[PDB]
């Protein structure tokens, strides 16, 4: 009665009005399970989230169908989808006639990957609402994911038959997408079967005038003909796709196979020249030839014919357009283009031909920057700037050269010069913020970055940057705070040595290291939180893409969701953060400036109390934290061919799981090794771990597999490594060095061997190893 | 369109104008001079583009003996983009504002020693009024110099 | 060189990343999901290519994007909206935006029968204005005072869409032999 | 550029 009044007001968004009533109920029946659960959801909707969880837990400790439904909504709200499924089921089991639960179930089940049960939910909902097309598509999809391709197709075809001439204009798009999806399912089943592929082709032709995804239709068609062996009748299709988008390199490369001229370059150059006439402004016609030709007089006509009219019009990316040719064919191309533009430059007057002059200088600066001729690079770009000081692009290229030379502060300053010319442009601002972070200048970076952020309730844009998921800024800042951490640690161990006002200083240095170690880890932990949201963001789409009618696209979402914790920025943050977590495990085995907190605040006051990240760095279980916050999710999704075996090796070494360490090492040797210095590095570290004093069986596997690779029965390992794996394997050395405690090998003679191996590296790379890894 | 066009200055591209002004006319202009244009005198600003590149600009003032009308305070073009009508377009804009403001006079103070520039103004229908004004320009480095005043009547 | 293709879910993290680098107007990942899973034929991207944060594959990385949707607020005939457009600064002034925009304009009509398209653009943004007003021929529908967060006004722009006008073959030449499709490329 | 402010 009175509880039912309060349930309406939840759907009616009158959350306080609802609570007013529920308090009256619980005043005279504080043990009323129904009221308690609904109170939690009302209090969450506000949301006083700490009271909400307490009211819910109290209700749960006391064990209705409507109560189960309310719990289920709350659990989904708190991302407890597994518990949401328990309570949504309990509503049905305890006599609910609301058939909308089956749709909410299918959503949750799909969300947690349980498609077996999703198929059941899809079916029962479809049986309760055959009227709506979304529920058919929904069902067909669930069958598809459970391998029932033929059952899926049948479901789609049944709706098609029921609505042969019943599709309105507002339904035409959804219809179009469901046709191609049915074609998709058929296509899979056909594999390479000629008869079936002919039927798939048949099907594609009937739907064409009702399918609006022409590009999609045509791409499918071309792949069919190729599978049928009708290569010529596929070439006609690839030529239609090129005419619809003559800037797609992929369509050109496929046509080479379609006409079977892929082999000889004589036939290829004849084609692209003919294409050049049709699409003169497009890239592939003129670029593709360059990849294969060796006939000097023939290609140098074209390279010149390609790169000059770009420099004529003054396109910035000209060099970037040919950087592959450089990268792939350094020997053949780089001493040839050099001359072919340097002599063009020689015929250019700066007053009469300004645009071509300055951009021809821009190319040559990048040219000699690539060849590691740093004075030559600076020379030409200086010439460009002095000529026309109003192009931000010239300051960008210049600042790259100085970063390559290790002059981080100078480089950042050059961008800062360019930034002031154009305060409307965020790209230059970003690149400036990036370079200042690289020179460990965080205050300046934050200041500059804050010029483009909504700072309505913060002193700077840190919060706003977390709100828009700006991983670019957050990963970089994390890494800077890490460098500032290590640098101020060394200055603490140098202050420890000088004991013969220093006590004032070390007290300040001891705050700085805690502050910078904490904020580094704080910032690295913002990334996984983003990607966990990305996973949660799929929730709505389990039902939304069914109504809108985008099943092909929804299936792609699922694959995308299954790869989230393997994407470059998640992996970058993980690996970098491991350095901190690992060392915190190693180390334990062997306020007034709370005013300052305001400027480092990343999350709202309500949610976050630990702003400097003190709890994070002073945890008692660093290895469990790394697993929960980063490693676990990456491990369950990552593919074998992209798996970082060095990381999982180093991970298992600190949780007492050596058997795995062997597996990591073993698998690494199968792809890369077994002559890699890293393979050596890891092996030697694992062997020492087996026996005898070490606090931890694996020896068996060592002698089983790699007896002829190492002198196992056991000496000079550092020498032996220089014999077996070569001295100049820089990375294997570094690996050993960080295990100098648990594996002594003349750590000093290792250190210098590394220092002697640095000579061939670029300035910045030498300095950073010298400063941050040793 | 013409390869050279004009467009407005805003607070975002004010640094463009200062860089143009600092290379073409070193030492004359204070840092705060450009600030006061958008920190908020009735001013008129404009930039000159060649192939969408900032290669010149104008800063002109409205002033209510005479010494009246539109004062040119900056008119600069990068070296290599000179002799392409660009400085003339910037001048014509300043003249056009003079007419739009219902003013009948445009004037400018040049360094008395700078002759190449003096003739370029006179070539555009300017004429000297009076003679060398004693120590009128003050440089950022402290230095000083006599200046000359050119005047052109706009009907 | 720069490649031009359709957008998929696998580009949106890099699309977001380009947006964050190139514009003051930024959206959360869910908004990009909402786009690419609603109009999976409308958006296009520009990447680098290597033959035999923005990194999608080895060698291939996103330098531009055009984020596109249909209007789903009613009740008018079907129309489109250009949500966002960026091209990393180092790859600007090459015709990337034109190619993205032209494809998206043709998509909006061909796929969704959009009879027109709207967008918002800052007054002071010269490059963006040239593209829409000059290169693409958009009419200024209105001025929108204090549209952006920093307080800057916006032009509300619009373009009517007709299928044959928008075909990509029409703009092949800056200033005229075609491919008829019927044989042969051996003549 | 669409603005998502409110
Ligand atoms: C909301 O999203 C709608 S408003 C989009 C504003 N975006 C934005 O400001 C992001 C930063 N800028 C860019 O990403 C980029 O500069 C664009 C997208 C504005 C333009 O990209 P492109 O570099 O690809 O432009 P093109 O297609 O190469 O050029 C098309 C025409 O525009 C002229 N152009 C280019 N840069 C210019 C500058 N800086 N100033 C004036 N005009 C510029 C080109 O000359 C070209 O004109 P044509 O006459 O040659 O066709
Ligand atoms: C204190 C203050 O208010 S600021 C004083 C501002 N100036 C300075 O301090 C110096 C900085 N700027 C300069 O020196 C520039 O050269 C300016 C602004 C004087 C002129 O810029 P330009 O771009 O050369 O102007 P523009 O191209 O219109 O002038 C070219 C001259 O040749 C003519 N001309 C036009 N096109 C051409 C051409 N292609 N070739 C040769 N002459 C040409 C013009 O009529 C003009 O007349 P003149 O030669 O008889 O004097
Ligand atoms: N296309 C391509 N690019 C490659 C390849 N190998 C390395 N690069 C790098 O690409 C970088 C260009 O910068 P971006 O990668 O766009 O930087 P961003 O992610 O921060 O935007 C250069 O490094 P950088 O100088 O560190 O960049 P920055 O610091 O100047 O941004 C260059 O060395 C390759 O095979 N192909």
């Amino acid at each position: 009665d009175q509880f039912l009044e309060a349930l309406k007001l939840y759907e009616g968004k009158q959350y306080k009005k609802s609570l007013k009533l529920l308090d009256a109920i619980l005043k005279k029946d504080g043990s009323h399970v129904d009221s308690l659960a609904l109170k939690g959801l009302d209090l969450y909707s506000v949301g006083e989230k700490d009271d909400a969880a307490s009211y819910v837990a109290n209700a749960i400790r006391k064990i209705s169908p409507i109560c189960c439904h309310v719990l289920g909504i709350y659990m989904r709200n708190t991302k407890e989808y597994k518990e949401s499924i328990k309570w949504f089921t309990a509503a049905l089991n305890n006599g609910s006639t609301n058939k909308q639960i089956y749709r909410d179930l299918a959503t949750l089940q799909s969300q947690i990957g349980d498609f077996k049960n999703a198929l059941v939910s899809r079916k029962k909902y479809w049986e309760a609402f055959l009227g709506y097309r979304a529920n058919w598509t929904s069902l067909a999809v669930a069958q598809d994911v459970n391998g029932e391709r033929q059952q899926a197709i049948n479901t789609l075809s049944q709706f098609e038959k029921l609505a042969e001439g019943k599709i309105s204009d507002s339904e035409k798009y959804e219809h179009s997408e469901c046709l191609m999806y049915k074609n998709d399912i058929m296509y899979k089943a056909a594999s390479d079967n000629q008869d079936k592929l002919q039927n798939v082709l048949k099907h594609l032709n009937d739907i064409e005038p009702c399918v609006f995804d022409k590009f999609g239709l045509l791409e499918r068609k071309a792949t069919i003909y190729m599978k049928l062996g009708q290569l010529k009748d596929a070439s006609i299709v690839y030529r239609t796709l090129i005419k619809r988008n003559p800037d797609n390199f992929k369509y050109y490369k496929l046509l080479e196979v379609s006409l079977g001229i892929q082999g000889d370059n004589k036939l290829k150059k004849a084609l692209y020249g003919k294409l050049e006439q049709f699409y003169p402004r497009c890239e592939p016609p003129k670029f593709i030839p360059l990849t294969f030709l060796q006939d000097k007089e023939e290609l140098s006509k074209k390279l010149r014919e390609y790169v000059l009219p770009q420099l004529e019009r003054g396109v910035p990316a000209t060099f970037s357009n040919v950087k592959p040719l450089y990268q792939r064919r350094k020997s053949k191309v780089s001493p040839l283009l050099e001359k072919i533009v340097l002599d063009y430059l020689s015929g250019l007057d700066p007053t009469q031909d300004p645009i071509p002059f300055i951009w021809t200088n821009y190319y040559l600066s990048q040219h000699f920057l690539f060849l590691k001729d740093f004075p030559k690079a600076q020379e030409y770009i200086d010439a460009a700037l002095d000529h026309t000081p109003t192009l931000v692009e010239f300051y960008i290229l210049k600042a790259r050269i100085l970063k390559h030379l290790g002059l981080m502060d100078t480089a950042a300053g050059i961008l800062e010069e360019g930034r002031q010319l154009d305060l409307q442009d965020r790209f230059i601002n970003c690149k400036t913020v990036k370079y200042f972070l690289r020179a460990n200048n965080i205050d300046k970076a934050v200041e500059v970055a804050s010029l483009f952020t909504k700072n309505d309730d913060s002193v700077n844009g840190i919060k706003d940057l977390h709100l828009v998921e700006a991983s670019w800024f957050i990963v970089e800042q994390a890494e800077a705070y890490y460098r500032l951490y290590l640098d101020r640690k060394k200055k603490l161990d140098d202050l420890a040595s000088l004991k013969k006002q220093i006590a004032n200083d070390i007290k300040e240095n001891q705050w700085l290291v805690r502050k910078y170690k904490g904020l580094a880890l704080k910032r690295f932990n913002a990334i996984p939180k983003f990607y966990k949201q990305f996973e949660d963001d799929q929730l709505d789409f389990h039902s939304y893409c069914m109504r809108k009618g985008t099943p092909r696209a929804y299936l792609e979402m699922l694959e995308w969701g299954k790869a989230l914790y393997t994407k470059p920025m998640y992996v970058r943050a993980m690996k970098e953060a491991s350095k901190l977590y690992f060392q915190m495990h190693d180390d334990r085995l062997k306020k007034r400036k709370e005013t300052e907190a305001k400027s480092v605040a990343a999350y709202p006051s309500d949610q976050d109390n630990d702003v400097f990240g003190e709890k994070l760095i002073e945890t008692s279980t660093p290895m469990e934290d790394f697993a929960t916050e980063f490693y676990n999710n990456y491990s369950m999704q990552v593919r074998e061919d992209e798996r970082d075996y060095i990381l999982d090796f180093e991970f298992n070494y600190r949780i007492g799981k050596l058997a795995l360490c062997f597996a990591s090492l073993n698998k690494f040797a199968k792809r890369f090794g077994t002559t890699s210095g890293l393979f050596g590095s890891m092996a030697i570290v694992l062997l020492h771990a087996t026996r005898n004093d070490t606090p931890f069986v694996v020896t068996k596997s060592l002698e089983k597999e790699y007896s002829e690779n190492f002198p196992l029965n056991e000496f000079d390992w550092l020498n032996f490594y220089q014999e077996k794996f070569g001295k100049n394997d820089i990375n294997g050395l570094l690996f050993l060095y960080r295990y100098r405690d648990d594996v002594p090998i003349g750590s000093s003679n290792l250190k210098e061997m590394i220092i002697s191996s640095l000579s061939p590296l670029e300035p910045h790379s030498q300095n950073e190893i010298l400063q941050y890894y040793l | 369109r013409d390869i050279c066009t004009l467009d407005n200055v805003y607070a975002n591209n004010l640094g463009m104008l200062t860089k143009l002004a600092h290379v073409t006319v070193p030492n004359l202009y204070q840092d705060a001079f450009f600030s006061a244009l958008f920190a908020e005198d009735v001013h008129f600003t404009q930039m000159a583009y060649y192939s969408e590149i900032p290669v010149g600009g104008l800063v002109a003032k409205l002033v209510p003996l005479s010494l009246k009308g539109i004062q040119i305070e900056f008119l600069g073009v990068l070296p290599n983009y000179r002799h392409k009508s660009i400085g003339s377009k910037l001048l014509k804009f300043a003249e056009d504002k003079c007419s739009e403001c219902h003013q009948h006079n445009v004037f400018v103070y040049l360094p008395a020693v700078d002759d190449l520039t003096k003739q370029w103004f006179i070539a555009h229908g300017f004429e000297q009024v009076g003679e060398t004004v004693n120590n009128f320009i003050k440089g950022v480095n402290g230095d000083e110099q006599d200046a000359i005043l050119l005047k052109k009547h706009i009907s | 060189p720069i490649n031009i293709r359709r957008a998929t879910i696998n580009d949106i993290i890099c699309m977001q990343n380009a947006n964050l680098h190139n514009l003051p107007e930024n959206y959360m990942m869910k908004y990009y999901m909402y786009h690419i899973l609603s109009w999976p034929e409308a958006s296009f991207v520009a990447t680098t290519t290597t033959l035999d944060p923005t990194y999608l594959a080895p060698g291939e990385k996103l330098v531009g994007y055009v984020l596109v949707k249909m209007n789903d607020d009613q009740n008018e005939p079907p129309n489109g909206h250009i949500t966002s457009l960026s091209v990393m600064r180092t790859y600007r002034r090459m015709g990337i935006a034109e190619n993205l925009m032209r494809q998206a304009l043709f998509a909006l009509r061909e796929v969704h029968q959009a009879e027109y398209v709207s967008l918002h653009v800052r007054q002071s943004n010269r490059a963006a204005l040239h593209l829409y007003r000059d290169t693409l021929a958009f009419e200024v529908l209105s001025i929108e005072k204090s549209y952006y967060q920093d307080g800057e006004d916006a032009y509300a722009m619009k373009k009517v869409l007709k299928l044959e006008e928008l075909q990509i073959s029409n703009f092949t030449h800056r200033r005229k032999l075609e491919d008829d499709l019927e044989s042969d490329l051996l003549e | 550029s669409y603005s998502m402010e409110h």
